[PDB]
């Protein structure tokens, strides 16, 4: 027959290969397709949806419904911090378990810009104003208002529109980042205050809650597809 | 003629009446980062006049015995002006740099020097577990001697001059953008070096990533009754120096 | 054509023009030929430079590492990993680091040789062995026992090999975050600059796990796998000097300092060598 | 799409062809003759274009 | 430079604008408009003091 | 490597005349060498290296 | 010499013959000690041929 | 500049970079002789590369006291490499000459020497019945020493300074083609000397027929701690070198 | 770039296919069939044509 030389790689079995191969049921007429609502052709059409953020995620908080609530109040001083944790959409406890960060445990690296979107769920006779804060790596965390002020930003007013969005624009160095916590792809940290205090009149709640939802932007994407950390296993389901 | 020379950078000037010439890095002039070649999206800075200039450090004493002297930069220009406010008040970072070494003599004076920007240029620590403190490194404004016999330290640089702390043969040196001060020939060396890194914006804080060597491989030279202070002055300025990623000042 | 200029022909010369006389000084490297010196013929150089590409340099398959791991183990505790890196051995190493900055695809292969240990476990007749190589990216759950759960790979790229055939070869892309492969890094990790300073802070590549697929039988058995990686597809920048002292770690450049070159009796004596 | 290139043979007194099997450009073959030089960069790096037959400073 | 000829020098002439001290070292200086002189073969330098003032003119 | 059929020759430096230095000044010098391959300069079948070598792995 | 800068110094001086030999050494870009550890020798080592034309400079 | 100079012939070179410039001659280039001025009638030989090239003669030591020396031509060429080889073997020759004197000093040193190629260069002796013998008229590479006094010797040539061993006033020897090797102004002097004879071509061996004299005019002088050893090289090469009438060896 | 040729075959009362798949062309196959023929350098290497018929000297 036809001279041929085998070459490296014969006979081998890597689980990420395509190749044609024979069916085993020779004809088969499968069932026609149906238009089913729903159809999802890219993993990053869920990352870009909002998930709410379990910002509270303290010891005793975990457990309950109450992770999610970011307690604001009536306070006596000024500038106070309401809440702050790091850029790490695949490390960080506090948001590693959303539709994003679930997303990115499976991938090696991620790039682009994320929005946080926040809802003030107090009463509607409260007011307050919020300085939403985001600063990139190289100095510390910010520690007071003054220091948060200097990076990137947003004022936000309550009133009749409930949300505010604070968008993390993509600032580093390299092109990608490595969804696991890495020193020389550090991400900044994000940081909220209280631009004036939360006023209230009588008769009304001075305690009130807000939440955060993340979700990817239209510039995001994911790389090196990788198993998660997330799901174990340690015999067959029965 | 050729021989003169003058750089006109912010409200600084250099004027050389004997000088070789230019080098210019590896054929490419500094420019500025362009839209495809960049990935962070905030609009950056950039100064252009106050810290795209001149800035002289300070100066060492050349005499018989010296093996040689080294900087950093940007850790060299990290307390120099407004350039150094820029760096500590962003993330990200970006320049080129005009490098001028002046030394002149008396045309009895003898002795030639090899002035070279090394990029990247990772040393290594005198004890091999080990690594070398941040001080050995770079100290900034001030010159890292070399030395002219093995050296000792847990945190110590290995600084012998044979290998120029790389671990290479020192007169290989020459495959980098280099110049050389020949006492009986010029006084000056002027090297233009772009920005050279595997991204397009770095940290200027936690990366250099050139070096500055100056190497006397004739020592210097004289009879007696000439003068003996023959000292080396290094001026640099960035070029098209742009910054990314502002907030808090640090470090 | 990557060929080789032709020699000029030149006869005798009086003039003003002096091309061996230069400044080197300016740091330009002179452009003499050797029609510039002396009467020289006409030759019609068909010598080319095709071996001398950085593409053929580098494209040569080299082992970077070789671990071995058992069948029985404890328990176990028997299989195989590897933290990857290009700087544990010297041979490629040295060829990588004459470039400040690559950019490169690789072809990675893979021996795997096993050994039967001595044992008084007769009589032994064992079925063909089948080995399992997974690799984990940076964040992936690692394998903890020679049987837990991460040997599924069901997003882990991992190859299955039985022995007696062809070695098993695959493609990798370039893979980094930055846009070129450093081989040299003149920093920290941290921006306090307290930590890991050098090439190690750019060192997230992933890690090899390697195993056996086959029960262990009674008769003691060790398997040695070597990887080759070779260069595909190569882009270098900045050249810098051939390391002339002997590497002691893989993490850093650390060195014990070294004479220039071989010594010889006098400045005159042609026994070199 | 099959690539007939040139092989390498001698001087002074012969085609392969090529197809791709696989969907990513990085399962190719190497790019063994890829001839292209610019040395320029590192022998004249200056500024000035410095004329060989005169001399270098005046 | 009125020396002799086999001798050599550089100078920094420096120009600083008001609002902070005069300069007591080089490395404050050099901070203002200055220019690096070379003595050689032309034997004269000028240094420009640019006209940098918050009014148009000035007083006598 | 060092063969016999292909010896290359000597490279040698003479005084054409003396170094003539006037008073006060230095009699001793220091030349430098460079050393370059032309635009006809190639080379042929790659090797190993005898320069570089090791023990065992680095870790 | 070898474990110092002095390596790479010519030392020419006044002589009070005529004549003098400064240096000398074969042409031995890949053997020889003189050249083998430069630019062009290092990376001749890596191969088993070469042809070409030298250049020798001096400072 | 026109100080600058090279010259380039077989596989040599000279380089000068304080010369004065060329003298050629009588304004006439050597050539090869003409089918219509040729009277030997075989083919002759033209080497053309092994000898026409340039050959170092055995320097001398300028003095303070030296009152010149002299060669002859092509006798100091005799045992040359091959052109001293074709000379043996052949019975007629015929060449030009590049002279090349060469002599460097500290820019602290003075003297002027007279650099000359004298056709024809008949001497006399120092008994006036006898005549000098053949090792007073030309040492081959070695060079013959005038004197600053009255010569004495049966064999003997009459090396007074002041006459140049003809007869003549040392002054006037600049009829012929000479030029001046003055240490402030230049190092070197050239000649380019064409073939010069009353035939086409002539045995090289019983005649010469052009003497190299290089006589100080002013002494050479320099104040104590300088230099003290001031040589001058003699470098030469055959120009259009042929040969006709092939034999055996001899001389 | 597929070469067509024709087998050896016999005489008195049939082609072959090749492609070349290395960059090198020394990883080709052997040349089986170059038929060239010069013996005039070793049987008559003389100066003179020297005809057969006519006498060899006079
Ligand atoms: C089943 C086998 C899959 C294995 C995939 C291995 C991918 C690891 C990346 C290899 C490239 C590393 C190159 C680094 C270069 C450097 O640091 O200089
Ligand atoms: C390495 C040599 C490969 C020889 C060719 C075998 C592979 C099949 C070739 C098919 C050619 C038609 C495909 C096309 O249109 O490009
Ligand atoms: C030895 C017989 C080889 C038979 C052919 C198998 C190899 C593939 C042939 C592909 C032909 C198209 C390539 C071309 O254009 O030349």
């Amino acid at each position: 027959g036809l001279p041929t030389m085998l070459t490296p790689g014969s006979n081998q079995f890597l689980t990420s290969d395509d190749f044609q191969s024979p069916s085993a049921m020779p004809q088969f007429d499968v069932t026609p397709e149906m238009d089913i609502p729903g159809q999802v052709n890219n993993l990053m059409e869920i990352a870009e949806v909002d998930s709410v953020v379990p910002v509270n995620n303290t010891e005793g908080k975990v457990l309950s419904i109450e992770s999610y609530q970011i307690p604001v109040q009536s306070n006596s001083t000024n500038g106070s911090q309401v809440f702050g944790f790091p850029l790490m959409p695949g490390a960080s406890s506090v948001l590693n378990r959303t539709l994003l960060g679930e997303i990115l445990n499976y991938y090696t690296h991620w790039s682009g810009s994320i929005k946080l979107t926040f809802m003030f769920c107090g009463s509607a006779m409260a007011t307050g104003k919020f300085l939403l804060a985001y600063s990139p790596p190289g100095a510390g965390a910010p520690t007071t208002r003054k220091e948060a002020m200097l990076g990137t930003h947003v004022i936000w007013d309550v009133g009749l529109q409930s949300s505010c969005v604070l968008c993390i624009p993509w600032i580093s160095q390299t092109h990608y980042r490595y969804v696991v916590v890495d020193e020389y792809t550090a991400g900044g940290y994000i940081t909220c205050w209280y631009q004036t205090n939360i006023v209230v009149p009588a008769d009304t709640q001075s305690d009130c809650k807000i939440l955060c939802f993340v979700s990817a932007c239209n510039d995001f994407s994911v790389r090196m597809l990788k198993d998660t950390p997330f799901i174990k296993q340690d015999n067959f389901y029965q | 003629s050729d021989r003169v020379r003058s750089i006109t950078l912010g409200n600084s000037t250099i004027t050389t009446q004997e000088c070789a010439n230019v080098v210019v890095g590896y054929g490419v002039w500094p420019t500025y980062l362009n839209d495809d070649e960049a990935t962070a999206e905030d609009q950056p800075t950039q100064p252009d006049v106050a810290t795209c200039r001149f800035y002289t450090l300070e100066s060492v004493m050349w005499q018989q015995s010296s093996p040689g002297w080294w900087w950093k930069f940007p850790d060299a220009l990290s307390n120099m002006g407004l350039f150094g406010q820029n760096m500590q008040y962003h993330y990200l970072g970006r320049a080129g740099y005009t490098v001028h070494v002046q030394c002149n003599a008396s045309k009895f004076h003898q002795g030639c020097l090899l002035v070279v920007c090394v990029p990247e240029a990772e040393m290594g620590c005198a004890t091999l577990a080990n690594k070398p403190d941040q001080k050995s490194l770079s100290n900034g404004e001030t010159a890292n001697m070399f030395e002219s016999q093995n050296s000792t330290g847990q945190t110590a640089v290995q600084a012998n001059v044979i290998n120029a702390g790389m671990g290479v043969g020192v007169g290989n040196l020459t495959i980098f953008p280099h110049q050389w001060i020949n006492l009986r020939t010029n006084n000056s060396a002027t090297i233009v070096m772009p920005y050279i890194n595997s991204v397009p914006m770095d940290n200027m804080f936690r990366h250099n990533n050139f070096t500055l060597m100056i190497i006397p491989f004739a020592p210097l030279s004289y009879s007696t009754g000439a003068t003996t202070y023959v000292p080396i002055t290094v001026t640099v300025a960035p070029m098209c120096a742009e910054y990314n990623g502002l907030r808090l000042a640090g470090k | 054509i990557a060929r080789v200029a032709d020699t000029i022909g030149s006869g005798p010369v009086n003039s003003e023009s002096i091309p061996a006389l230069t400044a080197a000084e300016t740091g330009h490297t002179s452009q003499v030929v050797p029609a510039d010196t002396m009467q020289t013929r006409h030759v019609k150089n068909y010598h080319s430079r095709s071996e001398s590409t950085v593409e053929n340099f580098l494209c040569r398959s080299a082992c970077v590492f070789y671990t071995t791991y058992r069948n029985h183990g404890t328990d176990g505790d028997n299989f195989g990993y590897w933290v990857i890196s290009t700087r544990q051995v010297a041979q490629l190493r040295r060829k990588l680091e004459m470039f400040t900055y690559a950019r490169f695809d690789l072809e990675l292969t893979f021996v795997i040789t096993s050994t039967q240990e001595q044992s008084t476990i007769q009589g032994q007749d064992s079925p063909v062995l089948t080995h399992q190589i997974m690799y984990v990216p940076p964040g992936g759950p690692v394998p903890t026992k020679v049987n837990s759960y991460s040997w599924q790979t069901s997003t882990n790229p991992s190859v299955f090999w039985t022995e007696g055939s062809a070695p098993p070869r695959m493609s990798i892309p370039f893979i980094s975050i930055g846009n070129a492969y450093s081989m040299f890094y003149d920093g920290w990790a941290k921006f306090d600059k307290q930590g890991t300073y050098g090439i190690n802070t750019l060192n997230n590549m992933g890690t090899l796990y390697m195993r056996h697929v086959n029960d262990g039988s009674p008769g003691p058995i060790v398997s040695t796998v070597r990887i080759y990686f070779k260069p595909k597809h190569v882009k270098t920048w900045v050249p810098r000097p051939p390391r002339l002292c002997q590497y002691q770690k893989a993490g850093n450049v650390n060195f014990e300092p070294t004479g220039v070159t071989e010594s010889r009796t006098d400045i005159t004596t042609m026994q070199t060598t | 799409g099959a690539q007939v290139s040139t092989q390498k043979t001698g001087a002074h007194e012969i085609h392969y062809t090529n197809v791709n099997y696989y969907k990513d450009a990085a399962s190719n073959s190497a790019n063994r003759q890829d001839f292209t030089q610019d040395p320029g960069k590192f022998t004249e790096p200056v500024k000035d274009i410095m004329i060989k037959s005169m001399p270098a400073l005046n």
